[PDB]
């Protein structure tokens, strides 16, 4: 029929040209649809105080602990630290240290929006059989705290205590529990454009972009460290979740 | 609204269940108008 | 006294789409209000209905997104394609990204055209489209006799086709594997009734440009997984 | 299909016009102040109430499909992109921490019923394209020997971003995606206008402000950036003319101003 | 009968922070009254809103709460310190020490001065506040053109300066590890506009003190862990 | 703005001297912010009857059960006793018996 | 009032939940009045 | 109806415990009709 395409405001079935009206018969709403669970990451558990990872650069010869502790955002991150190009090591033996990376691939396969804001919900599911964890989180912009006491000749790591929230599960359990938007930001961007700081800053890299962080450890004093690492599993979930500016999608190759 | 079934009671407080917002004190629009 | 009580069979249980909440941690939290920012999206489809452009193979990467016409023809349609959303042809369109995420689908495409060449040309095209059968459509003659409409460049270089929905079921399956009456639903295509006559001056050969996009009665059902091939 | 508007000081006139896109909502000159700072706000006046103008490169035949040129918003003004002199808006932009408004733009060429070609121009949110991949802004001397920037796999892949190296204490990841990626065939999805050789000469659009904050900072905020991608190559008849020329004009709407200071300067 | 019931996924968990009750073991028990002590607390805002002492490093333990004026100077402030609330200067007030036991912060910061020298004195101060920037300002000039107030010797010796609150976001992070725009915002400085005059018999260099305290819309959002380094 | 300190009752936002009142936006109250666990102290555990530590000072040779139970108050106590000097063990291998603290 | 969330169903008493003293038969006061 | 013996409460919502079809706006018949 006429129209004008060219000027972008197309006008808007059968009954238009030749019609055919089907009766409707809401599955694609952005509340209802992103309110299910997906994996986001694996992390080995603590068995005493750790050193948070150091900003980037490393240097050579820097000691840490590292491969523990992970964000909560879809964004890309690399070393537990926001990041913006994706990456992964698909290459053969080599050398140095091999950097954690993460990234949600169900929300980014329809992430057609910019900004984004909704409520989290976390859980935790153990790997090896019969296994005794705990969990702890601080919000965004926190530190994590170091360094052990002495409790009757027993080095107990600090984390043991804290005012923000800890999960202590039965011998084969599981974790659950909801947290609050608590972020310095209004809204969560999806992409960035902007500079965080006047100065050094590199573009498109945002600040506080998170829900906040979290790790594992076992209730065990320091005195009793063993030799076989274990492997913890985190899901999460968005609850009222809204968006709030239309955008592009994930190219897809011809080959 | 949203992937919840429960329609009967909730036991926490709205306040402790879900954020709020401080105050400062079918039918679908087109997302461009063309004057 | 203890109210008494008796577990069932799936208790400790962990569903990933259960229709429940969760207890609160870290409750009593206020956060600033967003009534500034404008234009906050509802549903998916509103992203759904808007138009966007194909692919093509091209001669002999070449995947420009408009068809040139060419000079002399040979009794066929200039460019046709299935109408299955997994085709090559819908990869890139916002209609089949978000459709290739769902299983069910409801509702009439639409097929948007637009003109781009010398203003003082002239000609007409035929559009046609034919349901399942044995055997693609080729001659003219065939397409002439289902559904089809006449195209005259004129004032306005823009036209839209609906294709109908017709099916024996009531949805229609996104993705097709057996290419079974199910899923595929016929071919499109595009014939030159009458010879493009270019204006003195004006070079040769122009191109049209293709826009897709969902009807006002579309619908998608039951969600499904992702690829994530994008990541490599 | 004849409409003149009025501005200021200065006005604009338009042989052949469709009308103006409004963007996400109607009416977007209403506003309101911000609330995350306290300190007066300064508002519109005639100084600043008007348009400014500039230029952009030519079109060539030899450029290809997809090829694209960006200028972001304000950072234009601020490295005097292509002529474009902000003055009075400069030198208020210069000497304020905290800025918020909103943008109306329109673009014009100079296309004869005797050539053929598509032109697409659309306000892109979000986005980083003047930067080089190094991680540096686009020079303006580097930006005149390519006029205009080609497409490639990396581009659309989002892979060439700016970065922050891990340090030797690592290994070199294989990077292969990122959330900046650009999707040729989806770019309508922003507001937009085709520019056909046979149909117009002038299209404009009208966009609100955005921004995950109330408010953002004036030195680095790169909300809108405007992007004019080529769909048909162009071609003509030989001896006829040569490579058609194109403008731009800006103005902004109903802005704000918060935390006032000496000249910018860095180090 | 026994109720049907389904234990969820999380029993048997601990949290250090659930919001509920817990069964009592020793109930029934009556307390003395307590109505005979005054000055009950509230909210730790009240101890918040009193003044205290800053700390400066003096020239080369030296931390004397007060700052003494020079003879001669040059073109220079007489001391300037940034507002984030993890500098040192800030340690030992209550709404610093306060404020480090939580995340988000919102409000006016306040800040009071107060003369200590000879009676028969005179002079004049200015007293600004610079917005984050690219370098700290020095000048004299420069530090005009930002927000300043001048303040002159008197009958009264005292003088409270607010630092208004002006940021990108709503809330913001009370320590700063990047200096990030979320965090830092901007210097004070203090400057001699004119020389003072010391009378006859009064031997030289009087002294300033300085107050801070939290402004009247001071607010503070999510608690954390605190540090127990005072111990060592 | 005029004021005079020295008499401790000071008066008092950027209404009063350029203003803004931002509005509120209570998670600083007593009774909210201290309801929330955290560990006191590690103990061992009985296997019989035990006897309980004598009062200070505790002479040498004395026969006793140390190491077990635990008071319930935030001041600092020494050998499951109140005291005022809180104290630690930082020094190497000695002689005598620790004080659990 | 306080860290607790549910509204609906105590289920022990008061004088077994918590203590209470026998009878002997916003807007926040300054903890400073200068007469 | 069918060999359910629950009669005092459901739980989760009639949409979300059974399917339903959208709308398109003893005594025992026999199975055939002899004219």
């Amino acid at each position: 029929s006429t129209d004008n395409a060219e000027t972008g405001v197309i006008e808007a079935n059968t009954d238009t040209d030749f019609g055919e009206l089907a009766a409707p018969g809401n599955h694609t709403n952005v509340k209802f649809l992103f309110d299910r669970s997906r994996l986001l990451n694996v992390i080995k558990v603590l068995e005493k105080d750790a050193v948070f990872p150091r900003p980037f650069p490393t240097q050579e010869g820097a000691q840490q602990d590292d491969g523990y502790f992970c964000l909560l955002t879809p964004r890309p991150t690399v070393a537990s630290r926001p990041a913006t190009r994706f990456g992964l090591y698909a290459n053969p033996s080599g050398s140095g240290v091999l950097a954690n990376t993460s990234l949600d691939f169900n929300f980014y396969s329809l992430a057609c929006f910019t900004y984004f804001r909704s409520d989290l919900e976390v859980t935790v599911v153990s790997l090896e059989p019969d296994l005794e964890f705990a969990v702890g989180w601080f919000p965004s912009g926190s530190e994590y705290q170091a360094s052990s006491f002495v409790y009757d000749q027993l080095h107990v790591p600090f984390h043991f205590t804290g005012r923000t929230p800890r999960a202590f599960a039965s011998k084969g359990g599981k974790v659950s529990f909801v947290l609050p938007w608590n972020s310095v930001s209004s809204v969560l961007p999806v992409r960035w454009g902007g500079a965080s700081k006047l100065s050094s800053a590199t573009r498109g890299l945002p600040a506080h972009a998170d829900w906040g962080t979290i790790y594992a450890f076992v209730p065990r004093p320091n005195e009793k460290k063993s030799t076989a690492v274990k492997h913890v599993a985190v899901y999460i979930r968005y609850k009222n979740a809204r968006a709030w500016c239309p955008s592009m999608l994930p190219f897809r190759s011809y080959k | 609204r949203g992937n919840n079934g429960n329609m009967t009671f909730n036991y926490y407080a709205n306040t402790y269940q879900n954020s709020v917002d401080f105050s400062t004190s079918g039918i679908l629009n087109p997302l461009g108008y063309l004057k | 006294g203890p109210i008494p009580t008796a577990p069932r069979e799936n208790s400790l249980m962990f569903l990933s789409t259960l229709p429940d909440d969760t207890v609160p941690a870290y409750g009593n939290v206020r956060t600033p209000p967003v009534n500034y920012l404008p234009g906050e999206i509802t549903d998916l489809l509103q992203l759904a209905r808007i138009p966007t452009l194909m692919a093509f193979e091209r001669v002999p990467d070449t995947y420009v997104p408009y068809v040139a016409v060419p000079t002399q023809f040979d009794d066929r349609p200039l460019i046709s394609f299935p109408i299955t959303l997994s085709d090559p042809v819908y990869q890139n369109t916002l209609v089949g990204a978000i459709s290739s995420n769902f299983a069910n689908y409801r509702g009439c495409i639409q097929i948007t055209l637009t003109f781009c060449g010398p203003m003082m040309a002239r000609g007409k095209f035929l559009l046609s489209y034919s349901p399942p059968n044995g055997t693609q459509p080729q001659t003219l003659s065939e397409a002439m006799q289902c559904t089809y409409s006449i195209w005259d460049i004129g004032l306005n270089s823009s036209w839209t086709f609906v294709v109908p929905y017709i099916s024996p079921s009531d949805y229609r399956e996104t993705r097709a594997i057996t290419n079974s009456v199910y899923s595929a639903d016929g071919w499109f295509s595009l014939h030159k009734l009458t010879k493009i006559t270019l204006p003195p001056d004006c070079p040769q050969s122009p191109c049209i440009l293709f826009f897709a996009s969902a009807g006002e009665d579309y619908t998608l059902r039951l969600p499904v997984d992702c690829n994530p091939s994008y990541v490599f | 299909r004849v409409t003149t508007q009025t501005a200021g000081n200065t006005a604009i006139n338009t042989q052949s016009s469709l009308g103006v896109l409004c963007a996400y909502v109607e009416d977007p000159t209403k506003s309101d102040p911000p609330s995350s700072s306290t300190d007066q706000p300064t508002t519109t006046f005639t100084a600043i109430d008007r348009w400014y103008t500039g230029r952009l490169n030519s079109w060539t035949k030899a450029v290809k499909t997809f090829s694209f040129q960006a200028v972001p918003l304000p950072g234009a003004f601020l490295s005097r992109q292509g002529g474009l002199n902000g003055g009075a808006f400069t030198a208020t932009l210069h000497r304020h921490f905290l800025m918020k408004c909103g943008w109306q733009v329109q673009v014009q060429c100079n296309l004869t019923q005797f050539h053929q070609g598509a032109l697409l121009v659309a306000m892109v949110p979000e986005t980083t394209l003047d930067v080089k991949p190094d991680g540096k802004a686009k020079s303006l001397q580097e930006l005149n020997e390519e006029q205009w920037v080609e497409m490639s796999d990396d581009y659309r892949t989002g892979k060439n971003m700016p970065f922050q190296s891990l340090g030797t204490y690592y290994r070199p990841p294989n990077w292969t995606w990122g959330p900046n990626f650009i999707n040729p065939y989806q770019v309508t999805v922003f507001p937009h206008q085709i520019l056909n050789a046979r149909t117009s000469t002038s299209v404009d659009i009208n966009v609100p402000y955005i921004g995950e904050t109330p408010t953002q900072s004036s030195e680095t905020q790169n909300s809108w950036t405007l992007l004019v991608m080529v769909l048909v190559p162009l071609d003509y008849k030989e001896g006829a003319t040569t490579d058609p020329e194109i403008t731009f004009s800006v103005r902004p709407t109903s802005p704000y101003f918060n935390g006032l200071r000496n000249r910018y300067t860095a180090g």
